[PDB]
Formats: C-alpha cells, structure tokens, sequence
DNA sequence: ATCAATATCCACCTGCAGATACTACCAAAAGTGTATTTGGAAACTGCTCCATCAAAAGGCATGTTCAGCTGAGTCAGCCAAATTAGCTTATCATGATTTTTTTTTTTTTTTTGACACTTTTGGTAGAATGTGCAGGTGGATATTGAT
DNA sequence: ATCAATATCCACCTGCACATTCTACCAAAAGTGTCAAAAAAAAAAAAAAAATCATGATAAGCTAATTTGGCTGACTCAGCTGAACATGCCTTTTGATGGAGCAGTTTCCAAATACACTTTTGGTAGTATCTGCAGGTGGATATTGAT
C-alpha cells in the first residue's frame, strides 16, 4: 500500500463543490500538492527550531513557517484556520 | 487561389494551441533523444514507461516558457521576430548560460 | 471511537500529519499542537484551490476537474500563483494570452 | 542494440514551431530552429544527469519517475503529476 | 579651458568603483528607511549594527546585478541608456514580476 | 522623505558598478521603487524571524536567515 | 593522541561533524565513514578556495587576504562561480567589464 | 560558548601559503562558505537517505550528494580527496 | 460595400475508457491508558550593546546652465521566412509477448549508538609583540580635447 | 600632431590599528571499553514492468516554390544627459553616557516520548456499475482577402 491524501482532498472536494468531479490526472497533481506544501512548511518549521536551539516542533513553529512560506491574504487565512483547529482541539476531550 | 496575409496564420495558430494541453514534440523522436543522452552517462539504462513523460512535460513547459521570455525581448527592440541573439539574452538575464 | 481529525474538526488525517512529521525527523519532538495546526493549513489550502479549481471546471462547462483547471485556477490567482510560481502542473497548458504589438492593427 | 545518434533532430522544425505558439510567438527567425534544439539538449542533459544519478545511488538500472521528479525539484523546476 | 566629453568621469568612476568594494550608500538615509519600513511590521524595533549592515550589503549588491542585467536589456535595444522600460523587462524575465 | 534619502548622484555609484552606461531621468524613481520592494520582502521575513524568538531587536542572523530562504544568500555575518 | 581526524589524516574538525550531522537532524543514525568523507570534501574546497584566493594577494600587492580576494577568485573561476552563482560575497564589487559598445570610437 | 571552522581554515591556510594571513572580514566569509556547504551536502545527503527508506547517512550518501552538488570537474577531485580521506581512515589503528 | 471560400464552433448523438461504488480485511495505523522524563518557561540579573547626542570638517548633494548627443521620428530594398500543397516516411495506437529488473520476504554478519569513564580540545579574556594597511603626499605619466 | 587642461599609478612612508603570540582555564567536547540494539548485507523467489515486435494507418514532417511584410541601415531634429561648477546641508566620527535589552542561570510545570493494548481505518483486491468526455456529423457564424 502507498499512503496518500486522495480522500482528505475528495472529502474537502465535495464540501466546496458537492456535485463536481476530479480526474485521476488532477487528483494526482493535488496529492503532489499537499505533499509539496507539507515538506515546505514541515521544513521551515524544523529549521526554526534549530535556529533557536530547540528540540521540539510546535504550533509555535508551524505558524511562523506558514507566515514565512505563505504569501499575503492566503497566509493570514491559514494562520487563522489553523489557530482555530488547534484551540478547538485543546478543548476537545 | 486563396492564401492568408503575412502573419494571419500565426495569430490564428497561436490562439489554437494556447487553449490546449497536449504535448507538441512527438513522443517517439523525443524518447530516443532521451535514451541517447542518458546513454552517454550510463550505458545499459532502463526507463519507466512514465518517467520519460515526466521529462517531456517538464522539457516542454520549459521551452514554451522561454519563447515567452523571448518576445518580451524581441518586442523590447521593436521587432516581432524571435532570433538567437534574443533567446540568448532571455537566458543570460535568467541566469542560465553556464 | 473518535479521530483527532474530528477531535479538532478538520478532515485531513491529524495523526498521519504527525507520524510523517517524525518519519521525516524535521525535529526531535513533534509537539501535540503542531500536527493539528499543520493538517489545518493543508486543509485550508486544499479547499482554497479546489474551489477556484471547480469554478474553472464550471466555466469550461465540464463537471470533472482535470489539471487544466487546477492550472487555470492556480495561474489566475495572484496569491496561489506565487505559491506555485516554480511548480509546473503536468498537462496544464499555459494561460490564454497574446502580446499586443503582435496584434494586426492600424487600418 | 542499434547505435543511437542524432535524435536531437527528431525535434522537427514543425514541433519546434508548435511549441513557440503556446509561448506566444508570431514571427520566427531561421537560425532559431537549431538554437532551440541545442538548448533543449542542455536541459535534458542537466536533468537526466541528476535523474540517472539518483538511479545509480539506488543500485538501480531503471530510471524511475521519482528519480526524474526529484531531479527537477532539485533544479528549481518542481513538477506535479507523476507521483511523489 | 578644458571640459570632458560625456564619458570620462562616468568611466573613471566605473573603472573606479568596479575596482572598489566600499559601500555606495550613506549609512543612514538608508538605515532610516530601513527603520521606516520595519515599523510597518513591528514597533520599537532595534537593529544590530550587524543587521542593517547586511541588508545594506545585500540591498546594494542586488541593485548592482539588476543594473548589469538592466544594461544588456538596453544595449539589447541598440542603445546605452538604462531606461525604465529595461528594468521592467529584466525584473520580469528574472521572476520578480511573474 | 526617507526614501528620497537615497541620493540621486549616489544611485549612480551603484549604477556605476553595474557598468551602467549613461542613465536616465525616470530611472531614479523606478529604481527607488525596486530597492524599496526588495527591502520589504527581506525585512518582512526577517522581522518575522525576529518575532519568533520573542525579541525586539533584529539580529544579523535574523536577516541572513531571511536572505537565504529568499534565494539571495549572503556569506559574512553568519557568525 | 589519535582522533578520527588524525587517522583519516584531516585538518578539519572531523570530530564535530559526526556531531553536527546528527544535531542538524539530517537523520538519526550516522555511519562512521560519512562524518569523514564530508570533512575531506570540506577541507578540499576550503583550501582550493583560499588557494585561488591566495594568488589574489599576489595580484593586488597586499600579502594578507580580504573579501575581494575571495570574490575575485570565485567569479574568475568557472566551477566555483557556478557553485556560488546564487551567493553574494560582502565587499565584493564587480569585474572590470564594459560591454565594448560603451567605450569611445562608436 | 561559540563555535567556528576558523582555526581549521587557518591550519589549511597554513598549508598552501605559509607566507599569508586572512582578514577577519575574510575569515567569516570563509566560515559562512564552509558552514553553508555543509548544510547543502548534508540535507542532500539527508534526502538521499530518506528517499530510500534507509535510516542512515553513509559515505555513499555523502558522495552521491557531493556529485549532485559540486560542478563538473570541481566535483571529480572532490569525490577524490573524500575517498582518500576515508580510505586512509580505515587502515590506521 | 459585396462575396465566397475558410474555419471556428453551438448543440447533438453516441460508446467505450475512465471514474464511481460495493465490500471484504490487513497490517499498518492511530486512538487509548500509564509509567517516566525533560524541554523550556517563569523568574533573577549579569554584561553586551543599541539609542541619542553634540562636536567638527567638508564632502557629497543640489540647482542652473551649455552643447554635443544619440535617442526617437521616418522611409524604404533587400531579402528573410510566412504559407500553402505535393508526396511519402516514421509515428502511433492496437495488442501482445518476451525476459530482466525491482520488489517480497527471510538468515546472519556487520555496524552503531548509548552508558558510564578518561583526557583533549579549541574559545575566552586579557595583555602584548609585531607587521603592514591606510591614504596621502611628491609627481612625472596619462588620457582627451581644442588648437 | 602639438599643447594645455585635468586625473592615475609607482613609491617611500610611518602612524595606528589592528593581524598575530602567548598563558593560562575550562566548559564542552572527542574518544574508549563495553553492551545490546538494528541495520545493512546478503539471498533465493514472486510480481510488475519494460523492451521487442508485427501492423495497418497516417497526419505530420518534408520540401519547392511564391511573396507579403518585417528586418535593417540611414537620414536629422531635438529632447536629454553628462559635464561643469558653486551656495551649502547633514552625514561621519570621535567619543560618550545611559538605559533598554538579550543573554547566563536555577528550578519546576506541564508537555511529550516510551511501552501496553485495543481496535479503527484507509488501501489492495476481485467486481461490477456507472457516466462522461472524447470522436463523428450537421451544419450556424465570424473571419478573411480580393472585387
């Protein structure tokens, strides 16, 4: 088995466009996207730590990274959608 | 006997291919040029059916995106005819040529 | 029986985003809040693009997204474009455009 | 098993032109048609060389696509669509 | 009386600085700017002499190269006057505007 | 001011090194434009690096680390 | 008085590399050869650099070596230049070059 | 306490031109040269490592990483000394 | 200002590839609970150094004028390379088969890291000696600009 | 070419600043002997995928030729810049004092990593189901270059 987000995309996919379809050619370009973004962020994060003699990666780093790797309007929005997710989690269970 | 004025096939032509997403370079002549060049690097190399297209999409897209960066140069000098002296610049500013 | 994804409200796999965070060892300890926030940005960005992506499919009167749209959407969005400005969409073609002098004019 | 040579010519003037439209080009010089080929030749050699280099490290004989892909990413020409 | 045909103390300056490495910027009109700017991001910001001295370098060296790239852009048009139009090009063909 | 502090006959010093032939009028601004935008871009990323480290001052690294992620590297102050 | 550095006959901190290599999280497990081979490539370049960088003081009579010494070398060397092509040396300046056309007679 | 390659830069400077020094503003320019290079060859070596599922960087990786980074001829010699440095390490107590 | 020949194209109809679902179920994966560690934070503060002056010295900026300039307007011959048809090759999409390369799993032989113990080092901080880089001063050499 | 008109490199230098020598100290570092984990190293073997091959079939490359138009070298006024230079502003740099701030450190909280155990899931797999977008066909519209 090969891991993949072909579903977390699809779920999200309907949410925005309920009755729309997504080719194999494009779901791929998308699996290649989430992934690219991940590494990109997961890496600036990783880096910040080192930049600040820290051994842990935290929502404190993933943020500064998103703000670094994501441009304008997009970013301000991620940080947001993010913060939320966290907070709601830190109050889930 | 009818024709089409100087350049009224191009403007036509362009418009044609700009809305498409199919590969131009023929698949075959390309693939050979591929195994030829990998050859003189490592003899006896096999290529995954795909991995070659990986190279074509890539190789293509590139070429397509350097013509662009070309007119923007010929055009800079009131011409509308792309020439080596052009490309060459596009590449030099692009920080490529060596 | 309750995924962290539903715990935090997202959809993308929170744990997966965590595990991978390790299997890559971008750092020694992947905190507990991070993976969430991450899977969070990724969910956003995915929804952000699929939207401009679908709409593109709506125009081109199709009901099935195919790279051309993803491209069409990614190139036609100041932001996203700069995020993907060094990425190439396989099978996406370029943007319907032409220079001006090239235009045939003057009487 | 046949000697491969001069396939940089399969990049026919036709296609070499077909691209150039998509690139938004109208009038195309003549020294051009070659100069292009020999640019593409340099492109391929820079990528293949890395692709092949990620193949040799893998103890492989088969240039996989990840190979290539990882080779484009490493060059500034990140490609989406072939796994990875 | 003796003047100078437009060229010399253009050239002997070229020749000069190209021969030098010193900064071509007063460490304040700049550093102030540098401070102006930052504020648009954060308040009561301090800058290790080390920092402002870096950007200074970077910032200049950068402008340098853009100029070379610029130059050709003009020369490309069979001139020698770095026109606004040039930059536009150069900075576009680089990636700064695409 | 504060943008105009970048003196005209001086810009020409930088223009010099680049082997700038003559020069121009509308350039000086067009230039003042670039330089500025170049800056923002760096300073921003830096200022953001600064703020991750609960500081108020912007270190040398703070910049370096920006110039790097931004493509234009800089050897010399990494110490 | 023997260190991996010593036995591998190396002048660079071949010892700390096995440290830096893991600290940077460039993995977990680090083989014992890599920490070396790395240093070597490192020592080589450093010299090969300083080298070309050295003859630069012989060219601009000064004995010591200042930035412009390095910078002048790198640029004037193919390989390096390529390798540093996107690195900027502080206090580097350019290269006495004038696209012909800019000089006198035409 | 701070670190640096400074000394090993000199110890090697003291191997090509015993009749020469190095401006402090050329030392860092040589610290950053080195510091940098490492980070390159390493990650590229790290990726190499994580591309094959292997959990360990080896001399191999460093090589297939050096070959990947340093230019044409400047790459061959590199691989050389490297090998040597190593091959001498093996047989030497 | 009409006209026919060309070609882009709005919608339509239809059939197989491609996308959608059904469904069991696996091992990897992720949740859950508990012992155990420790990362870095809240707190105290020493020592680096960043900001703000005021001094002084004058250079580098600024604002006007002057002519030589080459950038930009302008036209027009040669000739480059658009284009449109006349033929036949090399590509391709069908379709499958051959054989070799990569992937699955499994044994043991080697390599590494961590644990608690020696011993080695390269920065740290003054103090300190010595070497030469700054730059500036003497000046014929030097380029170029009009006679 | 000659000559005045205004600026560069060799050179002797020597003051001051800093590049280097030492002297000692240690806070962290590099290697050691040992032990137990695990990873690589290898290794016979199923599964997948690439190269090899036949084939009808051809639009797509080729290639000759005809020709509208961009490419290109030139005339020429003038908007534009360097150059030339003189009233004088604030940027440097010594030189400093002060106080914000980042850095060293000691302890504890809460956060996290590790093993225990349960079991939720998202992915391979044989399976069929289903639907759309591609490929043919009719012909409507807008373009186009000559009459």
């Amino acid at each position: 088995r090969k891991e993949s987000y072909a579903i977390y995309v699809y779920k999200v996919l309907k949410q925005v466009h309920p009755d729309t379809g997504i080719s194999s050619k494009a779901m791929s370009i998308m699996n290649s996207f989430v992934n690219d973004v991940f590494e990109r962020i997961a890496g600036e994060a990783s880096r910040l730590a080192h930049y600040n003699k820290r051994s842990t990666i935290t929502s404190r780093e993933i943020q500064t990274a998103v703000r670094l790797l994501l441009p304008g309007e997009l970013a301000k929005h991620a940080v947001s959608e993010g913060t939320k997710a966290v907070t709601k989690y830190t109050s889930a269970k | 006997p009818h024709r089409y004025r100087p350049g009224t096939v191009a403007l036509r032509e362009i418009r044609r291919y700009q809305k498409s997403t199919e590969l131009l370079i023929r698949k075959l002549p390309f693939q050979r040029l591929v195994r030829e060049i990998a050859q003189d690097f490592k003899t006896d190399l096999r290529f995954q059916s795909s991995a070659v297209m990986a190279l074509q999409e890539a190789s293509e897209a590139y070429l397509v995106a350097l013509f662009e960066d070309t007119n923007l140069c010929a055009i800079h000098a009131k011409r509308v005819t792309i020439m080596p002296k052009d490309i060459q610049l596009a590449r030099r500013i692009r920080g490529e040529r060596a | 029986a309750k995924t962290r994804s539903s715990r935090a409200g997202l959809q993308f796999p929170v744990g997966r985003v965590h595990r991978l965070l390790r299997k890559g060892n971008y750092a020694e300890r992947v905190g507990a809040g991070a993976p969430v926030y991450l899977a969070a940005v990724l969910e956003y960005l995915t929804a952000e693009i699929l939207e401009l992506a679908g709409n593109a499919a709506r125009d081109n009167k199709k009901t099935r997204i195919i790279p051309r749209h993803l491209q069409l959407a990614v190139r036609n969005d100041e932001e996203l474009n700069k995020l993907l400005g060094r990425v190439t969409i396989a099978q996406g073609g370029v943007l319907p455009n032409i220079q001006s002098v090239l235009l045939p004019k003057k009487t | 098993r046949k000697v491969l040579r001069d396939n940089i010519q399969g990049i026919t003037k036709p296609a070499i032109r077909r691209l150039a439209r998509r690139g938004g080009v109208k009038r195309i010089s003549g020294l051009i048609y070659e100069e292009t080929r020999g640019v593409l030749k340099v492109f391929l050699e820079n990528v293949i060389r890395d692709a092949v280099t990620y193949t040799e490290h893998a103890k492989r004989k088969t240039v996989t696509a990840m190979d290539v892909v990882y080779a484009l990413k490493r060059q500034g020409r990140t490609l989406y669509g072939f796994g990875g």
